[PDB]
């Protein structure tokens, strides 16, 4: 009974995802602080619909695909990671810039300087990703790869070398320092204005808050393990470290429901 | 003509092209609209900005002023040779002139010259300046005074209301003589403007003008407020109080005509309304910031709001 | 002095009498057995785009091909509703308009707002370039609507109480009318140019005279303002949109109000009115997003046009009966058919 | 001053006018608009074939 409900659990979990981002396409489908939120929607689909029904038998079970097959999956999850995430510093650079600088705001952006941002964004996702894989340079070297290297029906992931700790550098930790201080300048400026108030005469704690919690508390615990992993003589299971990627993978099914909260977006 | 359709897309680009500077232009720029009662300053806030942010019958009409002036006063008291006539010159009629209608500028003229005279135009009147590379669109609607004002719907989208008061206007009545006060005249219009159906998201700058005047006033001991409006009588002065440098008599006196505005903004604004009070001399006062920094607080407030922080 | 007073009410009380005894049988009655319409169903053909604020006037051409529409960015553009093609975009002095026009013969366009003042723009001149030709000045008061009776003579409905017959050679106004005692909203000619009526905000419509500069009638069956007027194509009768949920139909000959057209649901206002081609059909504007088609013989609701995502401020009818065109307040036209 | 004077002598014209009964214009009406329902496009509506925007 156990496995096969759990696939139930899985199934549901992939219905639920692609559901919702292609009806948040969809009516968005307009406004100039909309293009990222698309593009959120846009990889938040791909990757449901290319990455968990995948994983899914291979985590059930023997990978009956080919060597270039996996080889295509598990370099398009590195990609369809770190692309979600980035996007969220330039949502939270964008914001600050619209609140801090008003006068400002409409002169700084536009849909031109929109679009080179996003291309520019998902470039340097991208590169990072699909080019280790295809080059094979990152493989280790221990004598635990070789199986799964031999093995055309076994599929297992090992990356010792510093690559693993540049793509956490470059997928995770950069984000985090900037959005930290922007939504701390954000919240000590709504904070000036309440008591402006009360000199001519807290919803924004909790707002924050959510937005922070969800992300954090989705992504903190895998870049955490990832790092430490490779450091430690082999102190995290394997099947631990694809339990808390998967609970990281969650986020992006709830990331949509978070934004677009405004009725009708 | 395979050329007709040619030209015509042709034709069609250019006017397209167009377009696209256009709206970048009018996408910049900020728009307030003034708003008040007869005789309040409207006019004077205005000349302020062409004098110092941007950039002959004033001579003819300056002595049309003063002539209007003289006969006025000596009328009531029954009740180059012309000008030196009047020259000579009734002080007792000026003084108690409450009991009658007379301008403002009759003193001075008699006895910022050039922004001091009063002239009355009915089209629209219009200004445009920049104060830190920041388009801002200043213009005042005027006209003979209109109680249905049906064109009150255009203005659907400024920026921001601009509303002055005359706080030294507290002992006359206006127009038809037996009304209201002056001062109660404009209570009634700042309720009808503020619960009004299109303008329910627009914030209102609240100017209290003349205040030279009013000094001066309560100096003198001809009128007392308390005659006038029975509920001065237990006014106290508030303890959130930051008087510039003033009498205790002079400083209660400016804030419960303040205060008394204030009621009428706070019982009905629950949010996407704002009012801010200014203490504001027309011709004296050299500062533009006031409207400036103001202005960066609607648009905050507005992007703040929005996201739903607050 | 009171005697005038005094005798003012008598004259109000014959007037009522008279029209009692010529109500020899209302129309719903005799109309009784006429078929039903049915239900009109039609859809957006074409949509216009290039407005950057919302839009107040439209009006369409002789030829039924091109149409000039006004908005309060500044700007006057001329389409061409075949192909969706602008023909000119004339940039204007004052950033207020309320009312826009088209001459019978296509070389003309007027123009007016706040600034209390009609502009008269060229579009058939040497070298392609429009230019201001005149500059009416004489009123005192917004406009609200501009006509072109010929060439040389263009009728305004200022603000003021007043309306005026102007002529474009001299600049001067050759008559004046008087008698509303609130602001003019509207005026439609007749098919013939002779008569026009204008509906006031004291809840009244006349029947002014062109050449002799006098009143004729006066229809007080209303209860609010009046946005809107249009004349039958017979031409001895006329539609009125108030500012109440209601619209009615007037008669001249019988000099009464015949129908009155109502919906419980529907409590909002009216902007414009039009008629179809045979009258048949009675259109109207609403401030609740959408535009609704009555029927002129039976009051009975036959069809909801709701394309729209602002207030319909609008909308006009070919000469030949073909297209409807609706304006909004989001900058976008549209077409139906 | 003179206002009601001047009224009353204007609705002194409007009372003196030829009025006909309602049946009559209702008649005329309902026949007019039976003659001219031929060439309604907007009430019957017309081919594509022949349809300018179609
Ligand atoms: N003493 C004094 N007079 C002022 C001040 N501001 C405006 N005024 C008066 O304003 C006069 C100029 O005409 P205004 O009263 O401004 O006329 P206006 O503002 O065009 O009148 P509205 O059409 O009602 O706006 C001056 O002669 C003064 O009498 C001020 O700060 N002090
Ligand atoms: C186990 N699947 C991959 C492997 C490593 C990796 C992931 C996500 C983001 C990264 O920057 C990574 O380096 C994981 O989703």
């Amino acid at each position: 009974v156990w496995v096969v409900g759990m696939g139930i659990v899985m199934s549901l979990i992939v219905l639920a995802i692609v559901f919702g981002n292609v009806l948040v396409i969809t009516a968005i489908a307009q406004t100039v602080t909309n293009y990222f939120i698309t593009s959120l929607a846009c990889a938040d689909l791909v990757m449901g619909l290319a990455v968990v029904p995948f994983g899914a038998a291979h985590i059930l079970t023997t990978w009956t695909f080919g060597n270039f097959w996996c080889e295509f999956w598990t370099s398009i999850d590195v990609l369809c990671v770190t692309a979600s995430i980035e996007t969220l510093c330039v949502i939270a650079v964008d914001r600050y810039f619209a609140i801090t600088s008003p006068f400002k705001y409409q002169s700084l952006l536009t849909k031109n300087k929109a679009r080179v941002i996003i291309l520019m964004v998902w470039i340097v996702s991208g590169l990072t990703s699909f080019l280790p894989i295809q080059m094979h340079w990152y493989r280790a070297t221990h004598q635990e790869a070789i199986n799964c290297y031999a093995e055309e029906t076994c599929c297992d992931f090992f990356t010792n070398q510093a690559y693993a700790i540049a793509s956490s550098i470059v997928s995770f930790y950069v984000p985090l320092v900037i959005m930290v201080f922007v939504y701390s300048r954000v919240f000590q400026e709504a904070k000036r204005q309440l008591q402006k108030i009360d000199k001519s005469e807290h919803k924004a704690l909790k707002t924050l808050g959510i937005i922070m919690g969800t992300f954090t508390l989705c992504w903190l615990p895998f870049f955490i393990v990832n790092i430490v992993h490779v450091i430690q003589d082999n102190l995290i299971r394997k099947e631990v470290y694809i339990l808390l990627n998967w609970i990281g993978y969650v986020n992006s099914g709830f990331n949509p429901l978070i934004y677009c909260r405004s009725p009708d977006f | 003509q395979r050329n007709e359709e040619k030209a015509q897309r042709e034709a069609n680009k250019k006017i397209e092209k167009q377009l696209q500077k256009d709206k970048q232009v009018y996408r910049a720029t900020h728009r307030l609209l003034l708003l008040g009662a007869g005789e309040s300053g409207k006019s004077t806030i205005v000349k302020q900005m062409r004098i110092l942010h941007v950039n002959a019958t004033k001579v003819q009409d300056i002595k049309n002023n003063l002539k209007e002036a003289i006969e006025t006063i000596v009328a009531a008291m029954s009740n180059p040779e012309f000008y030196e006539h009047a020259k000579a010159l009734v002080r007792a009629c000026y003084e108690r002139s409450n009991e009658y209608q007379l301008i403002d500028c009759a003193q001075y003229f008699l006895d910022q010259d050039l922004l001091r005279c009063r002239v009355l135009t009915s089209g629209i009147f219009e200004t445009k300046f920049q104060v830190d590379k920041v388009n801002f669109h200043m213009f005042d609607v005027g006209g003979q005074r209109d109680e249905r004002r049906k064109w009150i719907q255009c203005f659907n989208d400024v920026t921001a209301i601009i509303f002055v008061v005359a706080s030294s206007s507290y002992n006359m009545v206006i127009r038809e003589d037996n009304q209201t006060n002056r001062l109660q005249e404009a209570l009634n219009l700042f309720k009808s403007i503020w619960n009004n159906r299109w303008l329910r998201t627009i914030s209102v700058i609240l100017f209290l003008n003349k205040q030279d005047l009013l000094a001066e006033k309560v100096l003198a001991g001809k009128s007392k407020i308390e005659d006038y409006f029975p509920e001065f009588a237990r006014y106290t002065t508030p303890e959130d109080a930051t008087p510039e440098p003033e009498d205790p008599r002079v400083t209660r006196a400016k804030y419960f005509i303040r205060d008394e505005f204030l009621r009428i903004s706070t019982a009905s604004g629950d949010g996407r309304h704002y009012c801010y009070p200014h203490f504001t001399c027309a011709v004296d006062t050299e500062n533009i910031r006031r409207v400036f920094n103001d202005c960066r607080d609607i648009i905050q407030r507005m992007h703040l709001r929005q996201y739903e922080l607050l | 002095l009171d005697q005038l007073r005094q005798e003012a009410e008598q004259l109000k009380n014959q007037i009522r009498d008279a029209r009692k005894a010529c109500a020899d049988a209302t129309l719903s009655q005799i109309t009784n057995n006429i078929d039903p319409v049915g239900r009109i169903q039609m859809r957006t053909r074409r949509t216009l785009r290039g407005h950057l604020a919302k839009i107040y006037a439209m009006h369409w051409g002789t030829d039924s091909r091109l149409l000039v529409s006004a908005s309060q960015d500044g700007k006057l553009i001329i389409w061409d509703s075949y192909t969706t093609n602008k023909v000119h975009a004339i940039p204007l002095r004052s950033s207020w308009v309320m009312t826009c026009a088209y001459a019978p013969s296509g070389n003309y366009v007027a123009c007016g707002g706040l600034d209390n003042i009609c502009s008269i723009y060229n579009l058939k001149t040497r070298e392609g370039n429009v230019r201001v030709s005149r500059e009416l000045a004489g009123h005192t008061g917004y406009l609200s609507c501009c006509r072109f009776l010929d060439d040389n003579q263009i009728v305004t409905s200022s603000g003021d109480t007043t309306c005026a017959l102007w002529d474009i050679e001299t600049g001067q106004q050759t008559t004046t009318f008087t008698g509303h005692t609130g602001d003019v909203m509207s005026l439609s000619l007749a098919p013939d140019t002779r008569l026009f009526v204008s509906g006031a905000c004291d809840a009244s419509a006349k029947l002014w005279d062109v050449r002799e500069g006098m009143c004729r009638q006066t229809f007080t069956g209303h209860e609010s303002d009046i946005n809107a007027i249009c004349f039958f194509p017979n031409g001895n009768a006329f539609a009125t949109g108030s500012d109440d949920a209601t619209c009615r139909l007037f008669d001249l000959r019988a000099d009464q109000e015949l129908m009155t057209y109502s919906h419980d649901n529907i409590i909002c206002g009216i902007t414009s009115v039009s008629f179809s081609k045979s009258g048949r059909l009675l259109l109207a504007g609403y401030d609740d997003f959408n535009c609704n088609v009555w029927d002129a013989l039976k009051a009975d609701r036959a069809g909801v046009l709701a394309g729209h995502d602002n207030r319909v401020s609008c909308l006009g009818v070919t000469d030949d009966g073909m297209a409807v065109a609706t304006g909004s307040w989001d900058s976008f036209l549209k077409i139906w058919n | 001053i003179a206002q009601a004077r001047k009224l009353v002598e204007q609705l002194k014209m409007e009372a003196n006018i030829d009025r006909i009964k309602v049946s009559k214009a209702a008649a005329d009406l309902m026949a007019y608009c039976e003659a001219h329902a031929k060439e309604d496009p907007l009430l019957t509506p017309v081919p594509a074939s022949e349809n300018p925007f179609r």
